[PDB]
């Protein structure tokens, strides 16, 4: 960190977001539009 | 920065403390 400047981490990691997109993608390959 | 985590004074008066991006060996139980 520099002088009085900091960077805060995001609440969702990249692993969590890749988990979310794989759940969307397995929902659509397998159920069509019914799961939404 | 220092942040204070509280369940709300209408629930309890206990508190937890976050020292942001500080290595936890140079702060000055549960660490
Ligand atoms: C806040 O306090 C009131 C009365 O003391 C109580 O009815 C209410 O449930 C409390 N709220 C919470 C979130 O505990
Ligand atoms: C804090 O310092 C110790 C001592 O060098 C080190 O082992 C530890 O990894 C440091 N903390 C982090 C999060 O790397």
């Amino acid at each position: 960190k520099f002088n009085g400047l900091t960077v805060l981490p995001p609440l969702l990691t990249d692993e969590m977001i890749a988990q979310y997109t794989s759940a969307l993608l397995a929902g659509t390959i397998t159920s069509g539009w019914t799961f939404g | 920065g220092v942040s204070v985590i509280t369940p709300g004074t209408n629930t309890s008066n206990q508190v937890a403390v976050l020292y942001q991006g500080v290595n936890c060996t140079e702060v000055p139980s549960n660490v």
